[PDB]
């Protein structure tokens, strides 16, 4: 009865940290994709120069 | 009229406007009006004004009916809605549009009162439940949280809090009334309708209203609803009247804000939320306060609801909210499944501030029960089936938790005496299961007047107007003590001799079932 | 009124209260008086004991809570919540006149058991009740004893010896 | 002379861009816009430049009813706030505007909030213990006068109560000007605190006051929370440099200053860090911390609270804030669930002054043992929760019976939590704490039960609690006797 | 009257962008293109405008051999589906084109698919009980009309015989038809279910049939699977309103409907918030569930299977699915190994309507 | 070198403000070349070059006794040895709180003098057995 409580507590910590890790990998990827596009953002710039 | 521009693009709820050739200024956080059809007009909110006059917008109504070529008008005005006593007894889209069933424009977004306008809470708020008004007091201003996993008893507590106030508000003056508001973020439209019919059954709707934003409704509207209910509360607050406010639920609001922030490619944060989600709740919850006598001594209570998962308070939103609230009520699915309903966990719950406002009749008793449960939670945990004991603490605890098992709101007078009996050991001869029927036999029925024992003078339970004397004097006064003790001593001797001996005498299985139906019926009516 | 009242923060308040007592006395529905208090606290004019005592007089003389009736309205709990507001919330304490209005209301309401409690609550605070009221209280108690109305009729009805969810009236 | 004027370019939340035609001002300069258009006054500090003839900026008050082409006035200086004795017993906003409704503050000069930290030559780390009266704080993590203090703990653990207990013990018993910065916390707490101070004559308005209050709370946008502690430090630095007087800096709490910069860096276009915080976390925190340093002129004993979302110390903000502190106080939630308050986890806690050179020897040799014993008890919790007490050697269950006594003895009731615990608050002196722990450590008190150490202060109170428990046990034995004889 | 025309401008997988020259059509609008160019029919649902003349749209069939700037027809509305007695005993894809080979379908009208959920007035707060015919379910887990129901059961536990009994009982007891919605359904299980529905006389091809079948399969792109439950739900709402009777709307594992819409949102460029599901999880799900509610005019029940990924209820898709449910009909292989059929474990199961305020007291 | 994690945090604060792409744990990615450029300069020069040298004792903060993070792993990958300071031993009473089983040095006898060789050669063999037996509660 005590081992089961420790087990479910570990199953929760494992299954929660697995989710936080998946989300973190998404944040890293989207951060790189958003940084590339934001820096590589292209515009017409139809303004006078002379 | 104005025609600032036209809808360039749409991404679900969020949209983007491009400006007209005759470029004109638009302010920030203004409501806009999209000419969807010849007569139908949507409503939408600004969130950024860019260099080229291009504008970002959040849509709120009729998103399915929008196109690109449509026109866009500006009101030059904040996001306002109607408000007043006439709005009471109605159920509305957050934007003021009433929904059917079978002048004064207040602002949605507003700053909270400063430290000088505010005040430490002084008056109580009766939830009707014995657990709360006893151990976890709630004052008119104490924005208190209601945690618990899905299907635990959260949505019913705020209802019972309102139903308890209906019996009283009819009697007392209008100034000390407790109006109410029930904001439903993401809850099913069926639940909202069932609640409407419920509150109309007890006639509690005249002193209430509902703000509906279901999951079928847009997300940007769910982001906005509790600000609208808070505005309806702010009006009665600033007018000196007290009020309640409820959020069912913020955990479904944060998802709706996460939709918009991620649809706009804002940088996420912990657990996918943007990072300003704390400020979302602060703008809301800091509007809850007991205003100062300088400003009318009004009030605006807030009973949010938040959905945990597997009883884990270490989640992001739950702690962002606990860092705001002046309290906490932690419901556990362990006890809700284990028959105990409501499923309050007293160790993980607290009322940080209501004790300053808890009535002295409930205060001197609450300190005794707090001591009692403080001892029960150790005397029950240390043994863990190691060695039973027959002691007044472990007895009175089990006798009291049954009384805490409740279905609906209990009157204040009906709430106290059932606990007063337990703390003073009167309710120790009876058994566990017969404590509920004991209670119903004490409150609605009067065994002494029935059995002729009228040695008491005035103290009886048949009137229920005696509450407002207990509310002023306290049971520990010199005059209410003896009549109380003799009334309970008689009621106990009668219960133990006339009834309980018969209950122990019954052996027919059909009789036991006929008895358990009565006990569960006392479990319901009480 | 040379003495000056202050708030908990130390701000000054205005004791100019007479006009509000006049607006209370003109009212003929005792909920409008509570709305006058609502129009009083907003102007930084917290209530004086004269004000609450006028309100209790107003409830005693008023015919109803509003132009239309309301379910279960009681002049008593309405006259006792405001006393709780006096004592605990605001700090002002009532006087003999204050409780005297409550005992008057219990006499007019016909209730007697609550009357004796108002007597003992009065005396325990050193207040001298008027015997002209308590005598009529005992008179109504003697009548209700004679008519058997000392208690309700539904309590003296014998209980079901057999247990049944319906026979118990639940 | 003329005041430069510019025009707005774009608006995104609190963030704004401005086009100054002739030239741009420096960084941190203020920009006022009239209350005519928006409806209320509004100051906007510059933080960065996008291109020439341009400047991005953050707004203090709300950006509502703000258009794209409004005029923007330049102050020609940073955010200036008043200083002096007139700031005593008064409440202020981020801009130095008062909100207490008392009257016009009679300032003489106004200093800026953004200021470079002191130089290495000025600093002076002097080690002097700070008697809080609290027991665990004295024993394990003794505070240091002139240093910094950190109260790390999640939501609902008891750090704001630790601060109120420290005010009631230290502040009134200080004789030095104090400053209290509310940075994203409950407005209610600031009201309770201004009343608790107005009751003890610390903010006696018609006489001499010894405190200052700044409050940019959660209701405010992040533009204020990100710049309030700077203002409070300006009020403290004036007393530190000019008056040359010891002061206190209570901060509740810096995590909302960090959230404010996090909610800002997103809007400015800055790419964020791992969890989502700003990339400038260490710098923005250091420019706040390193201004808190004890010079020769004066000294600043700061007491900062910190939030830990999800009870997660791996959060970069507290994880960065440990380094800047002289005395950490790591609170926990599992301990508070066990009834103990304060919910300190002394194995996590730490300090700098904990050396024999600064504090007396007995305090050090005692605390070093106390940490050691709890370190063993933690190792045994993994087994006792599996097997139980009975499955251990006599040495181990002894050490458990002694460490349960110690950990229960670490609790005590505070005068602030009388509403909660319903017990009078104790003030445990330093010398009696060390004599008690040393006696408990050498087995001088082993026959005494476990519960006698719970929520008490001083061993004499323990032995009186044990006397009450033994008396009640004997009384229940006589009562069960008579109940059996009559039965 | 004429019909609008547009031209493609870019193609990225199933995602497509269509330029017009006039007022763009609405959102959720259908766009069909003839089969001569692509070789087969093709439908695309508009989702995301991009300018005054562009419209990004999800493709429902395979977009292979689709050329650029091809003609694109606007149907004048959103996706139309048949309804009527002819629907019964037949199988339909998303577009309403039968894949059963059993001749054409003689439908009368063709309703749209994205009908808005009922107004608050159309709802009926009175919570009733569906007299199911199964004493285990009627007693311990009363299926509330208008309600959402959960079903946990793998193989060898009679998961099909239950839903077949529920259809056969509702066909005669309450006088109502039913419908099955196979979202992401294994194509083999479609055959094993349709052959059982011919072996059990649930579909009397030479007589009267009770259930409709809607199979959005795994071999179809996620642009279709996200619109399958709305299709069957329209087939049910027609029988709710016009015929005025109770209905069952069975659903495959809702996790596959959530995975479908999550892939759609990911394809469109929208950031996934959480573990990998879309940010529109609760709203996309709610648009489905809120159409499933009792009414004054009738009722729609929704039995729903669920696959709990890694047995973690804390995952967003199960927990968000649980928030709408009213009952949880668990099945266990243990009792089925004990010969029990239906293989219900009443203890671990639960219901929302276990309250005498709703139902008779003695039942409780 | 004091905390090198702070030397990477500053590199992150700069690159991300410079609109460089992040990587693992928000770093630019080339931080390994940062610490390699730093540490491989540490060396013992040949007698041709004066036989000088410079030792590096870089310090790296750790959170919850993990060596799994990005920076800690990129640094241990480079450095010869490592001196693991376990809080469980620090709080265990003993100071300096080195854990010998986790801490190593990839030089060995060739560094220390003639006298310490013969001692440490016995101490390693001693601890190899004591670490195996010290887990036993002393009963003999
Ligand atoms: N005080 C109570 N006594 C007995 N049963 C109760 C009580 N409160 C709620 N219940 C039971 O709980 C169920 C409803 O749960 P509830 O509505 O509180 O969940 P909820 O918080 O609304 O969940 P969600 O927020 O996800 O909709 C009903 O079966 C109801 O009978
Ligand atoms: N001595 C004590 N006795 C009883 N309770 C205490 C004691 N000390 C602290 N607590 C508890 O601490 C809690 C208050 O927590 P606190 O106010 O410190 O959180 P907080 O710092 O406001 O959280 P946040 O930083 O998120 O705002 C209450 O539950 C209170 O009962
Ligand atoms: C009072 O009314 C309550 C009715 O509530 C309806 C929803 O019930 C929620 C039940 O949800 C669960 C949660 C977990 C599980 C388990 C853990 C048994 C599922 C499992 C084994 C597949 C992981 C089953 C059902
Ligand atoms: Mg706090």
């Amino acid at each position: 009865g005590n081992i089961t409580g420790l087990m479910q507590l570990a199953d929760y910590t494992y299954n929660k940290t697995r989710k936080e890790l998946i989300t973190a990998e998404l944040l890293e990827i989207i951060g790189t994709m958003t940084a590339m596009h934001a820096g590589k953002k292209v515009g017409l710039k139809k303004t006078e120069f002379w | 009229k104005q025609k600032i521009g036209f809808v360039h693009g749409i991404d679900g709820t969020i949209a983007t406007i491009a400006p007209a050739a005759s470029k004109v200024t638009v302010p920030y956080n203004t409501v806009l009006e999209i000419a969807v059809s010849a007569t139908n007009i949507a409503n939408a909110l600004v969130f950024n004004l860019e260099k080229d006059g291009s504008i970002g917008v959040i849509l709120l109504d009729n998103i399915s009916e929008v196109r690109s070529g449509q026109d866009v008008y500006a009101t030059g005005s904040l996001l306002k809605i109607p408000v007043g006593f006439h709005m009471l007894g109605k159920i509305i889209n957050p934007l003021g549009k009433e929904i059917p069933t079978g002048t004064k424009l207040g602002l949605v977004e507003e700053m909270a009162p400063n430290i000088v306008s505010r005040q430490p809470v002084n008056y109580n708020l009766l939830t009707g439940y014995k657990v709360i008004d006893t151990l976890i007091p709630v004052g008119r201003g104490q924005r208190e949280l209601i945690l618990g996993d899905r299907q635990t008893g959260k949505t019913s507590i705020a209802l019972s809090t309102i139903l308890n106030q209906t019996k009283v508000n009819n009697e007392i003056l209008s100034k000390n009334n407790v109006l109410s508001v029930y904001v439903s973020i993401g809850q099913r439209c069926s639940n909202v309708a069932r609640i409407h019919r419920l509150l109309t059954e007890y006639d509690a709707m005249k002193y209430c209203t509902i703000v509906a934003a279901t999951a079928a409704d847009p997300a940007g509207l769910q982001y906005l609803a509790p600000y609208a209910g808070t505005t309806l509360g702010e009006e009665f607050r600033n007018s000196g009247r007290h009020i309640l406010l409820v959020y069912d639920d913020l955990s479904k609001q944060a998802v709706s804000y996460r939709q918009i922030s991620l649809l706009l490619r804002r940088p996420p944060g912990r657990e996918a939320y943007p990072g300003d989600v704390f400020y979302l709740h602060s703008r809301l919850l800091e509007r809850s306060a007991m205003m100062s006598p300088q400003k009318g001594s009004g009030s605006l209570t807030s009973l949010p609801i938040v959905e945990t998962l597997s009883n884990d308070v270490t989640a992001y939103i739950v702690t962002n909210v606990i860092s705001i609230t002046d309290g906490q009520i932690y419901l556990d699915a362990k006890l809700f499944t284990g028959g105990q309903r409501p499923a309050v966990n007293i160790g993980l719950s607290v009322s940080r501030v209501g004790s300053s406002a808890q009535n002295k009749a409930m205060k001197k008793v609450g300190g005794a029960l707090k001591m009692l449960m403080g001892e029960y939670r150790k005397m029950a945990g240390e043994q863990t089936s190691g060695s039973q004991n027959v002691s007044p603490v472990m007895i009175r605890g089990a006798r009291c938790l049954q009384l805490f098992n409740q279905k609906g709101p209990s009157y204040f007078m009906d709430a106290i005496v059932a606990l007063y009996a337990v703390t003073n050991g009167y309710m120790d001869d009876v058994k566990l299961q017969y404590s509920k029927f004991y209670e119903f036999l004490l409150l609605n029925k009067d065994l002494p007047v029935l059995y002729g024992q009228v040695n008491n003078k005035y103290f009886y339970m048949y009137n229920k107007n005696l509450n407002y004397f207990i509310r002023y004097f306290g049971l520990n006064h010199e005059i209410l003590e003896p009549e109380l003790k003799k009334y309970i001593e008689i009621h106990t001797n009668l219960f133990l001799d006339n009834y309980q001996s018969r209950m122990n005498e019954l052996k027919s299985d059909e009789d036991l079932v006929q008895l358990k139906n009565l006990l569960y019926a006392c479990k319901r009516t009480v | 009124a040379g003495g000056k009242r202050y708030d908990l923060f130390g701000y000054e308040v205005s004791v100019a209260t007479g006009p509000f007592i006049e607006e209370i006395k003109k009212a003929q529905f005792y909920d409008d008086a509570g709305e006058v208090i609502v129009k009083m606290n907003l102007a930084n004019t917290p209530p004086d004991l004269q004000t609450y005592n006028a309100v209790l007089e107003r409830i005693l003389n008023c015919k109803s809570k509003r132009s239309q009736p309301v379910k279960g309205e009681n002049k008593f709990a309405a006259m006792m919540d405001i006393l709780e507001e006096m004592d605990a919330r605001s700090g002002i304490k009532p006087n003999a006149e204050s409780w005297g209005y409550v005992l008057k209301e219990l006499v007019q309401a016909g209730d007697f058991r609550l009357g004796w409690v108002c007597i003992a609550g009065m005396k325990s605070l050193g207040i001298t009740p008027d015997q002209a009221l308590v005598d009529a209280n005992e008179a109504n108690a003697a009548k209700a004893k004679a008519a058997g109305t000392d208690f309700p009729a539904y309590l003296k009805k014998a209980a079901p010896e057999s247990f049944d969810t319906k026979a118990w009236g639940i | 002379d003329v005041k430069q004027v510019g025009y707005v370019q774009q608006i995104i939340g609190a963030v704004v861009d401005v086009t100054f035609t002739d030239s741009v001002p420096p960084v941190l300069t203020a920009l006022t816009v009239d209350a005519k258009e928006t409806g209320t006054l509004l100051t906007m500090e510059i933080v960065q430049h996008l291109d020439t003839k341009t400047a991005r900026c953050i707004c203090m008050s709300s950006t509502d009813m703000l258009r794209l082409r409004t005029p923007v006035v330049n102050t020609g200086s940073q955010i200036t706030v008043p200083v002096g004795e007139a700031t005593l017993g008064r409440i202020f906003n981020v801009m130095g505007d008062a909100i207490d409704q008392r009257g016009p503050v009679k300032n003489k000069v106004r200093w800026p909030i953004h200021r470079k930290a002191p130089t290495l030559a000025e600093q002076s780390g002097k080690d002097e213990v700070l008697v809080t009266g609290i027991k665990v704080i004295d024993l394990i993590l003794p505070y240091c006068k002139g240093g910094k203090i950190g109260l790390f703990g999640g939501a609902g653990v008891g750090k704001t109560v630790i601060i109120m207990e420290l005010i009631n013990n230290v502040a009134k018993g200080h004789g030095g000007y104090s400053v209290f910065a509310g940075v994203g916390e409950r407005t209610r707490e600031g009201t309770d605190l201004y009343l608790e101070m107005m009751g003890s004559k610390v903010i006696d308005l018609q006489g001499d006051s010894k405190c200052v209050l700044v409050y940019g709370q959660m209701n405010e946008p992040p533009g204020a929370r990100a710049r309030v502690a700077q203002t409070a430090l300006t009020m403290a630095e004036y007393f530190r440099d000019e008056a040359g007087q010891d002061v206190l800096l209570f901060v509740d709490n810096v995590f909302r200053f960090t959230q404010a910069n996090s909610e800002v860096s997103a809007l400015l276009g800055r790419i964020p860090a791992a969890v989502g915080y700003q990339p400038t976390l260490a710098e923005d925190l250091g420019m706040l911390q390193e201004r808190i340093t004890s010079t020769v002129k004066g000294s600043i004993t700061s007491v900062q609270a910190v939030y830990v979302p999800a009870d997660d110390i791996t959060d970069p903000a507290p994880a960065t804030t440990f380094s800047h502190l002289d005395a950490t106080t790591v609170l926990s939630r599992s301990v508070a669930e066990a009834g103990i308050y304060p919910a300190v986890e002394p194995l996590e806690c730490a300090s700098r002054i904990m050396d024999p050179d600064a504090i007396d020897v007995n305090h050090y040799n005692v605390a070093m043992d106390i940490v050691e014993m709890l370190t063993k008890y933690k190792e045994l919790q993994d087994i006792i929760a599996v097997l139980g007490i009975d499955e251990l050697s006599e040495e181990d269950k002894l050490i458990v019976d002694r460490a349960r006594k110690v950990a229960k003895f670490m609790s005590q009731p505070f005068a602030v939590a009388e509403v909660f615990t319903g017990m009078k608050g104790y003030y445990v002196q330093l010398e009696d704490c060390v004599s008690d722990f040393g006696s408990l450590l050498m087995g001088q008190c082993d026959n005494i039960p476990e519960m006698a150490f719970y929520m008490v202060g001083g061993l004499d109170s323990v032995k009186e609690k044990a006397a009450k428990m033994a008396a009640e046990a004997a009384a229940m034995r006589e009562r069960a006797r008579k109940a059996a004889e009559a039965k």
